[PDB]
RNA sequence: GGUACGGCGGCCAUAGCGGCGGGGCCACACCCGGUCUCGUUUCGACCCCGGAAGUUAAGCCCGCCAGCGUUCCCGGGUGUACUGCCCUCCGAGAGGGGGCGGGAAACCGGGAACGCCGCCGGCCA
RNA sequence: GGUGCCCUAAGGUCGGCUCAGGCGGGUCUCCGCCGUAGAGUGCAAGGGCAAAAGCCGGCCUGACUGGACCCGUAACA
RNA sequence: GUUACUCCAAAGGGUGUCCCUGGCCUUAGACAGCGG
């Protein structure tokens, strides 16, 4: 029996948080400055459902090309495609 | 704890002193704060601004160095703070009160009143502010029958005379 | 029933977990230590596989009757400690004939799984039985789809079979 | 072992105890489906209302329905309650059994309906001590945990109860 | 320069649970009362308002402790278990072996560890 | 193993408060205590959540209008 | 047996022979024969 794909599809140990953090997180992480250029790591904290991308492509490296409200924008290589996504810097941490 | 999957929460939190969701929503602002705190005895004002290892204050105010813990004195040192801040050059700022309940009739926002009458920027509504007869005084100079306005005035033309 | 050389092997999944298997059997062998479970015997004897092996609870309790009769006529409960080790969690499956259309058995029965140099069971002994308890354990080793082989053990955990057997 | 409540003048009352609060129900409750006018009996015995206690769980005895009051209770403190208590021991047998108190220093009175100090109540009756700065495990700022260096026993509140009115078993 | 003071914080158990010894001008607390700002489906117990008659007993502060939990290092377990590439190696087969590279978890013995780092004050001189 | 629905609140926000279970009292809902969540969440499973995303309340109807861009179904394509 | 793999039998047994290891014996040992 096949299966599409959906977000929360095979996410029971990407999207499960330690059972320590267990809640917020520190708060230098919703208030992570940005510059264009800068390489990105794409991590999700599972709390925080509002800009978050699908899973898919969790642990991915993309660039900062921008910014839409709080939001940055990011490209990836997927394959020889480029895809933007809007991403919550909360789900992001800075290379080096 | 009793062993892993404990969880151990935040020292600040842990001791009671800070409420980390309001604290995020404040921070949202980029606008720098006003904390106001109140005890039995005293009336602490200052002025922070956000840095990642720790929370830089620029202003601050204390009620002996005024006298050099109510509603007048909490006026006094709204004054003072704006005085000082708008001299720093900081012409806005948000309240942070804590976790102090929100009540109208408060010290707390007497200290708002007073940080706003020095002539400083901060949003707020005509409608917490506690009444002037409990601002300058008249509510003891009415328990007195069962301090003085003289002294709450001329205290006030102090500060105004010197901060001009 | 069917022949033991169908569920031998090991090349397969672990299939226990009884709040997911529709129909699963229950256990034949319900006795797992006999004679003087309280005691501070001398001499510890059992048996090792030499390699992984898959054991059925019909021959689990063939070995325990078959043994416990031996050892009762010829050395009598207050002298032997006997025990088995493993408990049988695997459940075994068997296709329902339709021929191989929806193939996936249904349960039939049940075995323990057990890796190489491992112990399956166990007799105290004193010093003046260890004859009976060595025949004992080869009337067990005959009873098993692939071989065995025995030790004994001292207390301190050491190993002294050689030194035992030499002279006795 | 009157030396317990000796060390406590002696230290400071500081660590003296007192009677936090007192309480008093309907026990066995008797309303069911009711809400019955031993309501209006607690006000015309203390003078301050009665406060309704909704129901729980479908029972089945007491309260075999959820939300439905069947109960009764209220609250004194100040003096009301050492007042209120002054009648009361008098009212029960005297030399008190500590096979009700509290392994904590407090209790509970079993008894049920008899009438003193001037027509159907059960009721049960209780009482809570505590040091003065007990204020602290209560209120947000600050909250934390009461050490047992500062709490109390069977003891020290046999011994203060003991202090006016009733002599013990 | 001094403090057996304080507010806002960062890392978020090497910080936690429990246990003990000591301290209190200035400051934080516990306290007395509450008409009014505020309210308790009923009580100034909670929260808000004004003072201090009293004390340090609790919270706070200084110091220590390895009973539980967490984290890091030293030896063992042990180059063990498992593993990537190659093989006209063994074996009836199941499955194992050799060479070149990586490499644990339990458990044992011994150490350290009962929080570190920022910004601003207040008061004594 | 489940869905072919239900909800003017079970939807938005503001404030206050903490769960299941047990121990010790009182009789057949009352006080105290221990309690990292062992409860609950409109409905399966998984994940998330404690000054809360749970319970108690007060005020509302962002379950709106005009329009851009991007991710998935459908990896790479 | 003369089979790398393609295409080849077990559990259970053996003073058949060639080897490793560890106990007990020995200047009278382990069999025989002569008698108690």
């Amino acid at each position: 029996v096949k299966k599409a794909h959906s977000f929360r599809r095979k996410t029971r140990g990407k999207l499960s948080k330690h059972p320590r953090r267990r809640g917020l997180p520190p708060l230098t992480r919703f208030l992570q400055e940005f510059e264009v250029g800068q390489k990105v790591h794409i991590v999700i904290e599972p709390s925080y459902h509002k800009g978050m991308p699908d899973p898919r492509f969790h642990g991915r490296t993309g660039t900062v090309v921008g910014k839409r409200g709080d939001a940055y924008i990011v490209q990836i290589t997927d394959g020889g495609k480029v895809k933007t996504f809007f991403i919550h810097p909360v789900h992001l941490r800075p290379q080096k | 704890a009793h062993g892993p999957r404990y969880r151990v929460p935040f020292r600040r939190r842990r001791e009671g002193k800070t409420n980390y969701h309001k604290r995020l929503k404040l921070l949202k602002s980029k606008k720098p704060r006003l904390v106001v705190r109140k005890t039995l005895n005293h009336h602490i004002a200052q002025i922070v601004v956000y840095d990642p290892k720790g929370d830089k204050t620029l202003v601050s105010a204390h009620t002996m160095e005024l006298m050099r813990g109510n509603t007048p004195s909490a006026y006094l040192l709204g004054l003072l703070i704006g005085y000082k801040a708008k001299q720093a050059g900081i012409e806005e700022a948000i309240l942070d009160i804590g976790l102090h309940p929100p009540t109208r009739g408060s010290s707390i926002f007497a200290v708002l009143k007073g940080a706003v009458d020095a002539g400083l920027n901060v949003p707020h509504s005509e409608e917490i502010y506690p009444e002037d007869y409990r601002i300058n005084g008249e509510h003891i100079a009415n328990y007195a029958k069962a301090k003085l306005p003289e002294h709450f005035e001329e205290v006030k033309a102090k500060i105004i005379e010197k901060f001009e | 029933l069917r022949p033991a050389k169908i569920d031998r092997d090991v090349d397969k999944p672990a299939y226990t977990r009884r709040e997911y298997i529709r129909g699963a059997p229950g256990p034949k062998i319900t006795i797992f230590d006999m004679g003087n479970l309280s005691a501070e015997f001398e001499y510890e004897v059992s048996l090792h596989a030499e390699q992984a092996m898959q054991i059925r609870q019909n021959a689990l309790e063939a070995i325990r009757i078959q043994v416990n009769r031996y050892l009762q006529k010829n050395v009598g409960r207050s002298n032997y400690h006997f025990k088995i080790r493993v408990y049988p969690f695997q459940v075994l499956r068997e296709n329902p004939m339709n021929g191989m259309r929806r193939p996936f058995g249904k349960p039939i029965g049940l075995a323990a799984r057990v890796r190489k140099d491992q112990k399956i069971l166990t007799v105290w002994v004193n010093g003046q039985h260890l004859k009976f308890a060595l025949g004992a354990m080869h009337r067990a080793k005959m009873k098993l789809p692939y071989s065995a082989y025995y030790r004994i053990y001292d207390k301190e955990g050491n190993d002294v079979t050689t030194k035992v057997l030499s002279t006795m | 072992n009157r030396e317990a409540i000796l060390a406590d003048w002696e230290a400071h009352p500081m660590r003296k105890p007192r009677i936090a609060k007192v309480t008093i129900n309907i026990g066995v409750g008797e309303s069911g489906e009711r809400l019955t006018k031993a309501e209006t009996m607690l006000e015309q015995l203390v003078g301050q209302k009665p406060i309704r206690r909704r129901a729980k769980q479908t029972n089945r005895d007491f309260g075999i329905r959820r939300g439905e009051p069947i109960a009764v209770k209220v609250t004194l403190r100040g003096e009301k309650a050492y007042q209120m208590l002054d009648r009361l021991l008098e009212a029960v047998d005297r030399k008190l059994k500590a096979s009700n108190f509290d392994e904590h220093g407090n209790f509970c009175f079993g008894i049920q309906e008899h009438i003193n100090i001037p027509g159907i109540f059960g009721m049960d009756v209780c009482v809570t001590l505590e040091r003065p700065g007990f204020r602290v495990a209560k209120r947000k700022r600050q909250r934390r945990k009461i050490p047992t260096k500062h709490k109390l026993t069977k003891e020290e509140g046999i011994v203060f109860a003991m202090e006016e009115l009733k002599a013990k078993v």
